[PDB]
């Protein structure tokens, strides 16, 4: 094999080598900001075909931000229907109330931690 | 040879301690372990909030709550008076073993080091420290811990007493209404001279 | 014949009153609420079930009324007198089932006063303090220092006791405490010659008259507050 | 009966840990000792700076560096993933014993007390504390330590994890350009419930 | 199996330590316990004031005082130089045992981890922590503790050294003239690598 595959959310461990003998095993590690869930494998072996046996980055899942409860007299909703980072959260105030804080929050990955871009707003009576 | 340990067990399934007497239907889960180290006992204590009224404390600026453990002359927990409503026992894996307690008295605070009803040595009956609360924004929040060892007996059965008071008094609460999830305090480790077996 | 809940518990007084100290621990008896009846004691229709109908200001939940005993305690939410000086409670007593029914029952008012403890360090609002001493003058107010404390107005927890950190080893300045506004009146009690050019600046520390509470003691850092003193050059003549 | 200790040894000859991701080769000397005390494990950890870049960290006002330790199902350290690049072993004098580890798993953090990928119990996976740095002027500069236990895995082999993050963020750095000699931290001792042997 | 403890005994009848350099006739009661925990030693130390001059320290806003323990090649205390004026012995109930000490050397600070006369590893000979003093008004005043381990030997006999320095610098004295009763320090527990048996 002359090319250990590259993936979006999982990085090879160690310095890549130009060539690996048949049977050599290469292990990966889930990238900074992603975390492993079993039972999918995160390693591969160079077969007799000079092709790496099938392996995918489905083992690692994106880091998620803390859960937010609905503001009093309000309603929070995952803008993209989940909590993984790089996504946003929307807030809506009921008919009889108005929003006072940030309308939309963005959950961003700082280093290895996903954090919300601010604090949840509140709804105030009109 | 696990008899050196006496603990509540790791993550009990159901709440095993009532801290707030204002509530019923035990409102918390107290993880307390005591391990013999020669002439000392190392105590490893923390609390997991279960009830809504307990978990809502993180939303308040000023808080104080105490866990009281009264042990009889044989070293067995007085469940009726104690905040911890389940007996302590030896380590059997990650749980509590079932059977008689092997030298419970050895785990009790020493009466000589920590006496009863003696004002002249009152100051010897206090231990202090700090634990931490992990907030939603991942910023650690310091919580003061005061441990009083067998200073005052309540009735004729109380032979040893441990009162662990968690408290905090700051300007801003650790959490807000829409972020508070559960009150889990970082483990607090302290030491005390132990009564003879 | 079986006794029935045809009447209601009678409160021993229309307006119950008690008090509790600020920063009190959890589960300290604040009051006991008393009510009685004329039925057979220790029965379903005679056992008195107390219940807090309402609490002004209702937040935080700082009090707890035991239904079986009628004694009002504090709870884990520690009191803070500065946030709320007093609390009002509308309470009621019932029997039989002990739950809230459509039929109303007599209600009573319970007023609980929070007693102030010295849990706030005084601070000096003025940041630039400078007097102007007239030469060779005795018993003259050199200047004033503003002190603020959030504890109860008029108590020993609010009055400011001024002490000289340094700069008065010569026994020149004395500080009195104006209790009307909790201020420090710095006055000169000795004669000073401008020709001597006595360097009269000093430094003082501010503390409440009463000792600070255990919650803030051991956290008290007495930062010296300097005060600069100028001496007038009186033109006696040439 | 030295099997109750699992440590790096006392002052290893050569640097054994690589912390700075910005650097290559080992840059410091991580002294880590785990003692099995009944139902707990006492961890005793500190760092001795070796590389010039690592030692120069004392000149910067705001710094944070993390030592990652990953252990497989048997409790053996995963060298390629962990910052420490030499396996732990039992006590033999002031050096590491040579041979298979007798029940390494027993020294690993308990999965029940400290779970994996459980968002409802995240707060249970954190410990906090303070260590100290002895400045050139012999004053103690405080350093914050955060320990994260086996919350999140990184591959199919990692079964336990200890992340020890040293940090500080102050107005003035502990040292200046001319005084920086070496970066060593005062020992930090913490405790955690241990997985069954 | 009490040979794992080396202590001064719980509350000795008569004072057994001379701390204040300004006085003689040893003036305080230093309770010290050393417990062997695998490859470490747990040191559990506090001081109970006896003489009036010591107990009057609480009336001052700036205090420091040091206990120096010097140990020979066999780990036996040098009663002539050490502040403590009674040999340490094993646990026998709440009192010291009578007889030769069983492997005292194993309790001493390790020379390898903590060396003599080495300015390059000076920073490795310091440990730091905090204890508390309980006032009459139930105020916990924090007291800084610095432990210097076997860095400098005054004479030829000294093979190991432990210098425990208590200090506080507060705003108002913890006590007044009419309130000081005794200067009891809240227990302080630290750890150090122990010399080979």
């Amino acid at each position: 094999c002359e090319e250990p595959p590259t993936f979006e959310a999982m990085e090879l461990i160690g310095k890549p080598k130009p060539y690996y003998e048949i049977g050599e095993r290469v292990d990966y590690k889930c990238k900074k900001g992603y975390f492993y869930i079993p039972p999918l494998a995160t390693h591969t072996i160079c077969d007799r075909n000079h092709t790496w046996l099938p392996v995918s980055d489905d083992a690692c899942y994106r880091e998620t931000c803390p859960y937010i409860r609905d503001p009093l007299n309000g309603q929070a909703v995952p803008a993209n229907g989940t909590y993984e980072f790089g996504y946003q959260m929307h807030f809506i105030c009921n008919e009889g109330y108005y929003l006072i804080g940030e309308e939309i929050l963005y959950c961003e990955l700082k280093g290895s931690v996903a954090i919300w871009s601010g604090k949840p707003p509140i709804c105030e009576k009109v | 040879d696990n008899i050196n340990t006496l603990w509540t067990g790791v993550n009990p399934t159901e709440a095993n301690c009532q801290i707030m007497n204002s509530s019923e239907s035990n409102d918390c889960k107290l993880i307390l372990t005591l391990v013999k180290t020669g002439a000392l006992v190392t105590a490893f204590v923390y609390v997991i909030g279960v009830s809504n009224n307990f978990n809502m404390l993180t939303t308040h600026r000023n808080i104080n709550f105490t866990a009281e453990l009264f042990f009889d002359s044989t070293g067995n927990l007085l469940t009726r008076l104690s905040s911890l409503k389940t007996p302590l026992n030896h380590k059997s894996g990650q749980n509590m073993a079932t059977g008689a307690i092997t030298n419970a008295k050895g785990f009790m605070p020493s009466t000589t080091a920590y006496p009863f009803n003696d004002n002249s040595r009152e100051k010897e009956n206090y231990i202090y420290g700090t634990c931490y609360y992990t907030a939603s924004d991942r910023t650690a929040f310091p919580i003061d811990i005061s441990v009083m060892l067998n200073r005052r007996a309540i009735n004729d059965e109380t032979s040893y007493c441990i009162r662990i008071t968690w408290s905090w008094n700051t300007g801003d609460a650790p959490e807000v209404q829409t972020s508070a999830t559960t009150l889990v305090t970082s483990p607090f480790t302290f030491y005390y001279i132990r009564e003879d077996d | 014949v079986l006794d029935i809940n045809d009447n209601e518990p009678v409160f021993t007084q229309d307006v119950f009153v008690g008090s509790v100290e600020e920063l009190s621990a959890a589960h300290t008896l604040v009051m006991k609420i008393n009510a009685t009846d004329a039925d057979e004691p220790n029965t379903l229709n005679s056992k008195i079930s107390y219940r807090i109908v309402s609490l002004e200001p209702a937040y935080p939940p700082v009090f707890y009324l035991n239904k079986d005993t009628g004694e009002i305690y504090t709870t884990s939410v520690t009191l803070d007198r500065e946030e709320h000086s007093s609390y009002t409670l509308t309470v009621e007593a019932r029997d039989g089932n002990g739950e809230v029914t459509d039929k109303p029952v007599k209600q009573a008012q319970v007023q609980i006063r929070i007693l102030d403890v010295n849990d706030n360090i005084p601070v000096v609002e003025n940041k630039v303090l400078e007097g102007m001493v007239e030469e060779n003058q005795v018993n003259v107010e050199v200047t004033r220092i503003k002190v603020f404390d959030a504890d109860e107005i008029g108590s020993d927890n609010w009055l400011a006791n001024f002490t000289f950190a340094s700069g008065n080893e010569g026994g020149y300045f004395h500080i009195e405490t104006d209790a009307q506004t909790n201020e420090g009146i710095v006055t000169l009690i000795k004669e000073v010659d401008y020709e001597e050019m006595k360097n009269l600046d000093f430094s003082v520390i501010v503390a409440n008259k009463a000792a600070f509470h255990k919650s803030i003691r051991s956290k008290y850092k007495p930062t010296p507050i300097p005060i600069k003193v100028k001496v007038k050059n009186v033109k006696e003549g040439i």
